[PDB]
């Protein structure tokens, strides 16, 4: 007739809850997980009864607050989603080729294969929010179902949807913080206004969008300031352990017979208008890896996306 | 208070907001001039894409500021 349920929403702090077998979980209680599975929409049995629920909304105020602490402000409909695709991509499977892994391509999750195995290549990088950062080291331990599907459910992705890996990347980049120094300084000069230096530091110095290059994003840039003259801005200082600039798909030609300084970058193929495909790659010979699929070319006719450099130590004298 | 949105084509048009607004209602602002959904919608500022979760002020944003925008891309 009546069962007793664990609810929780972080797994170590449980309340019970009695249920009939009347109705059904959310009309009862709300949409609740059980053993990964969403029970909602089915009549409470004797089966489940003393067993664990994960609830995901109709929270009490102890559990919004420690849903606040555990996960970072979200949205009322971000747990739900978050649980709805790890049960969504519990089957997705990683391909290792020589120690390194892959996301093997599964319901267009390309730009997510892109996104992780640029993360996998960024040191001394950390998550502030507690459940993202237990589940970037359980990624880095050989499990990634949680840490996939909760970058996913941060960016507002859904399963089975192509989507942007430079937004994604850069969403997920937003939330960590680096384990070490780096420094990042624009100077800005005007004759009339005077010479203003703009600093950044930590993770937000080693992240540039709207270049591709490292010669471009030391270039010189000139313009009007704000009294009506003529204004400069200069990158003059760069400390970094390593350099991610993204950009738009710009096609070109890279090659090895050059010997390149970028470590990895990411490739947008097709028309960026329609449905594509994303390709990540490093260079070690630039190493392919789409999605599983693993080749070697010597150059290679690309529209690189994202663009992964070494370590920064560079300063200017600006003149 | 005016700033000035960017685009790929080279139109550039001119919202008017406050610092208080956060980057999802200045998506709605370009809903709004564009009719570009605010769903697949990147700005870019002094080299940073905005995150929905912050406002203009958060990112130093304010008269005469220039914003880049960039379509999410489908892969
Ligand atoms: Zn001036």
């Amino acid at each position: 007739l009546t069962i007793e349920v664990l609810v929780t929403v972080d797994g170590v702090n449980f309340r019970t809850v009695v249920l009939n077998n009347k109705n059904t979980y959310r009309s009862q209680l709300g949409c609740v997980f059980f053993n990964g599975a969403d029970i909602s929409d089915t009549i409470p049995d004797e089966k489940q009864n003393g067993h664990s629920l994960y609830l995901a909304d109709n929270l009490t105020a102890d559990e919004t607050k420690a849903l606040k602490e555990l996960y970072g402000p979200v949205d009322p409909t971000f747990l739900h989603r978050f649980y709805s695709l790890k049960a969504a991509v519990h089957g997705w499977k990683m391909v290792v080729c020589d120690k390194v892994r892959s996301l093997k391509l599964s319901d267009n999750n390309c730009y997510l294969n892109a996104v992780i195995m640029t993360l996998d290549l960024l040191k001394d990088i950390k998550f502030v929010i507690p459940a993202l950062q237990h589940a970037f080291m359980k990624h880095k331990g050989g499990d990634s179902t949680d840490f996939i599907a909760l970058i996913m459910a941060y960016g507002n992705c859904t399963f089975g949807a192509p989507d942007d890996a430079s937004r994604l990347l850069h969403t997920v980049l937003a939330k960590a913080e680096l384990c070490c120094s780096a420094r990042m300084v624009w100077r800005e000069w005007c004759n009339v206004c005077g010479i203003k230096d703009v600093v950044l530091q930590g993770l937000k110095a080693c992240c540039y969008v709207g270049v591709q290059t490292v010669e471009d994003l030391r270039a010189r840039m000139t313009y009007v300031c704000q009294c009506g003259g003529e204004r400069h801005r200069q990158l003059v200082e760069h400390t970094t352990p390593w350099l991610l600039l993204s950009g738009t798909p710009n096609e070109k030609l890279v090659t090895t017979s050059t010997a390149p300084d970028f470590v990895a970058f990411n490739v947008f193929q097709g028309i960026e208008t329609a449905v594509g495909h994303y390709v990540h790659a490093r260079l070690k010979l630039i190493l392919k890896f789409d999605s599983g699929t693993v080749s070697k070319t010597s150059d290679w006719k690309c529209k690189v996306t994202d663009v992964l450099f070494p370590g920064q130590k560079y300063s200017s004298d600006c003149n | 208070m005016q700033i000035f949105v960017k685009t790929l084509t080279g139109k550039t048009i001119t919202l008017e907001v406050e610092p208080s607004d956060t980057i999802e209602n200045v998506k709605a602002k370009i809903q709004d001039k564009e009719g570009i959904p605010p769903d697949q919608q990147r700005l870019i500022f002094a080299g940073k894409q905005l995150e929905d979760g912050r406002t203009l002020s958060d990112y130093n944003i304010q008269k005469e500021s220039t914003l880049h925008l960039v379509l999410r891309l489908r892969g």
